[PDB]
RNA sequence: UUAUUAAAAACACAGCACUGUGCAAACACGAAAGUGGACGUAUACGGUGUGACGCCUGCCCGGUGCCGGAAGGUUAAUUG
RNA sequence: CAAGCUUGAGUCUCGUAGAGGGGGGUAGAAUUCCAGGUGUAGCGGUGAAAUGCGUAGAGAUCUGGAGGAAUACCGGUGGCGAAGGCGGCCCCCUGGACGAAGACUGACGCUCAGGUGCGAAAGCGUGGGGAGCAAACAGGAUUAGAUACCCUGGUAGUCCACGCCGUAAACGAUGUCGACUUGGAGGUUGUGCCCUUGAGGCGUGGCUUCCGGAGCUAACGCGUUAAGUCGACCGCCUGGGGA
């Protein structure tokens, strides 16, 4: 239930300069570990996330 | 498709053909032909103003459609045809008014299908449109370089040019030979690339297959006499000079561009 | 590892923090590990290794 | 007939162009006796980086069952649109007739 | 692979039920069908192997069936290789 | 191919390479108009060398040439 | 030989996970190059240097553009694949595996000389492409010498399409298939049960990592994923060199 519409789910699971976090910081299973992955890339196609603190 | 015939004789064993089974096994639309008589490289003063030209086979011109001004109209395509006055092939177009027409053939066009000129035209290979009218980056053929003019640019077997930049009342190109032209806006072009894009690997495989072309053999300068060619002669193989033309100008790197009137469109040189 | 120094804090607590900022962010490791090529037989033994090591 | 997620965004200065481009992919969706889920008009949002030198663009989201045929229309309109800045299109795997946080957030 | 409405279709007409599922006709019409369909995803996709060794996975069951079939009773196995179009 | 003392290992050749050429093309014949190139458009055309195919084609940019560079030095008519 | 049977082997229904494969598109970061603005004497490199670039304005910084290649974080003794291998995101075509409850066929099975297919990297042929890296090559160093390590460049190549090559420490140095034999801690992926208390507990499959018992082994070690106890078939070995 991971959407990349999500943004304000979605920022909880990146740095502060946009990095996804590993899973063993946050201890979120490895199947929505990537969920998660696979929203925030798709979240920062769509500009809706930032790839880098630059830009 | 590209066949290599087998070594039954010194002249054929490394003869590779092109066979293109879609071409029309025919005569060609009559109304579309003119007598093209050959010249021998011989210009109004009877004089060989181009060396190595001669003989080869009778053809008749087809007169082809450059400028693709029947705009609106649709047309589809009736047969691919053979054409011996160019490397590329021409397809034999019918206009739904009844009128048939010759044109380049575009890569992968085949008998059926349906194309269109003007400014509303649909973005496909073979569609003709204003440059100003297609998309940035596309692969086109058939180029203007004057508005209502005539394609003149990319008409070779395989060629295209790409519209890299828009700016304006320009479009920039870049030519097949890797040099980028402006070119205004206005001038139209045809979607996709030209056909028979395998053209360049047939190998003629004996001298007389050139002749067959108008092709005349080519003497070398350094087997010449020195009143013939400024290579000359000498007691045996000599060289000890600059290459240069039959008529004295060095050849191999000088460059003989000398065109102050259209430096303005070319925005960089081949390279 | 952007660091805004905010009011009311003097400047070595704002590089102590930029410093921290940028070792959390692991720039200088990963600029180190990207200045020479690593084969990936290399790259893979190194990271069985390292996961053998973590194993105590 | 499969279900797609078609999200694209709109040049800034093109926001008013963007009820007749709706009306348009929906009409040429529900030609093909395809069906519409979901429609939500976002509008302007700040772009997280800049796009072709571009702040805030016009956020669209379409949810449609359609077979591929008007699909790759689509995606062919929206590659030579010039309005329509970036897209893309995205299977789903049943009906998503749910607000989505963008528009739940309201 | 085959969509369910076509599988169904084959084990209907090549079964002696519409739950005989298992039949040695209905194994390998489903087998000639997988690879007919295959056929033009081939032509496409000459250098898809991953893909031709299932393909040939399919290829050599539907002739071990075939096999097991003419070894035990040739009638149907004729019946079945004529309404196929088999035997090369 | 040396008509009439030389037919060859010479010339040509298919193939290869370099180089020029964006079309009013380069180039050639023309005091010029123009014509050839070509009713062709870089998978095209001209020039040069090499000479099917096979395996290959190493080092030198000091000299000469060509290409690029534009700061500086030198430098024509002109100006006075 | 004939007729059976369902437990081996397959088919169907519904779902699940996956860098499995082929095709097309696209995104951002970075390197390089081109043009311009600011700006001035250094930059680069090394153990130290020098070759190299730089007053013709380099390096630094800012703006715009071009092109190719690879996809940071996720990322993990994690996952998929017969093996080789497979890593941004999206779409199209497509193979295999697993699980739940049933229905179906009824030994249709295992192995396989010869045969065929796939087969990293390098290499070859044709046509492209070529940013970075970099055999050969050139120069600067080091050295007794230095045809090397180090430095500055740099061609093939690496990239794409189609063919060829058929080799690797192609490794688990462990052929495939099946049965049986104490355990512990994990990972990953299904599924069932219960005021579901909870990100819970208890079962039940698939794959997978580490330790270890009997046993086996020359020892090291393997140890239910055996190198233990067996069965079927195949490949291979017969002292070191020569080879």
């Amino acid at each position: 239930e991971i959407d990349y519409k999500d943004i304000a789910t979605l920022k909880n699971y990146i740095t502060e300069s946009g990095k996804i976090v590993p899973s063993r910081i946050t201890g979120t299973r490895a199947k929505y570990q990537r969920q998660l992955a696979r929203a925030i890339k798709r979240a920062r196609y769509l500009s809706l996330l930032p790839y880098t603190d630059r830009h | 498709a590209v066949v290599k015939c087998k070594p039954t004789s010194p002249g054929r064993r490394h003869v590779v053909k092109v066979v293109n089974p879609e071409l029309h096994k025919g005569k060609p639309f009559a109304p579309l032909l003119e007598k093209n008589s050959k010249s021998g490289g011989r210009n109004n003063n009877g004089r060989i103003t181009t060396r190595h030209i001669g003989g080869g086979h009778k053809q008749a011109y087809r007169i082809v459609d450059f400028k693709r001004n029947k705009d609106g109209i649709p047309a589809v395509v009736e047969r691919l045809e053979y054409d011996p006055n160019r490397s590329a092939n021409i397809a034999l177009v019918l206009y739904k008014d009844g009128e048939r027409r010759y044109i380049l053939a575009p890569k992968g066009l085949k008998a059926g299908d349906q194309i269109q000129s003007g400014v509303d035209a649909a973005i496909k290979p073979g569609n003709t449109l204003p440059m100003r009218n297609i998309p940035v980056g596309s692969t086109v053929h058939n180029v203007e370089m004057k508005p209502g003019k005539g394609g003149q640019l990319a008409r070779s077997a395989g060629t295209y040019v790409q519209i890299v930049a828009r700016d304006g009342a320009y479009v920039t190109l870049r030519l097949r030979s890797g040099e980028m032209r402006k070119v205004e806006a206005d001038c139209r072009a045809t979607l996709g690339e030209v056909g028979n894009a395998e053209h360049m690997l047939r190998v003629l495989g004996k001298a007389g297959a050139a002749r067959w072309r108008g092709v005349r053999p080519t003497v070398r300068g350094t087997a010449m006499n020195p009143v013939d060619h400024p290579h000359g002669g000498g007691e045996g193989r000599n060289f000890g000079k600059h290459p240069v033309t039959p008529w004295g100008v060095q050849t191999k790197g000088k460059k003989t561009r000398s065109n102050k009137r259209t430096d303005k469109f070319i925005v960089r040189r081949r390279s | 590892p952007v660091i805004k120094v905010r009011e009311n804090e003097p400047f070595d607590v704002a590089l102590r923090r930029f410093k921290r900022s940028c070792e959390k962010a692991g720039v200088l490791a990963e600029v180190r590990r990207r200045e020479f090529y690593e084969k990936p037989t290399t790259e893979r033994k190194r990271a069985k290794a390292s996961a053998v090591k973590r194993h105590a | 007939m499969r279900h797609y997620e078609i999200v694209f965004m709109v040049h800034p200065d093109q926001s008013e162009q963007v009820p007749g481009m709706i009306e348009r992919y929906t009409a040429a969706i529900t030609g093909a006796e395809g069906k519409i889920h979901r429609l939500e008009d976002w509008g302007r949002r700040q772009l997280a980086y800049p796009i072709n030198k571009l702040h805030k663009a016009h956020y669209v989201l379409m949810n449609v069952e359609a077979p591929q045929e008007v699909i790759d229309e689509l995606e062919t309109t929206f590659r030579f649109n010039d309005a329509v800045i970036r897209s893309m299109v995205m299977r789903t795997k049943h009906a998503v007739t749910e607000a989505s946080p963008m528009v739940k957030a309201k | 692979s085959l969509s369910t409405e076509a599988t169904a279709k084959i084990v209907s007409e090549f079964g002696r039920d519409a739950n005989d599922t298992g039949s040695t006709e209905v194994q390998v019409a489903l087998l000639t069908a997988q690879i007919n369909h295959l056929q033009g995803h081939f032509a496409e996709h000459k250098k898809d192997h991953h893909s031709r060794r299932g393909l040939l996975r399919m290829v050599s069951q539907r002739r071990k069936l075939l096999d097991y079939l003419k070894r035990k009773d040739v009638a149907r196995y004729t019946q079945l290789i004529e309404r196929l179009g088999l035997r090369r």
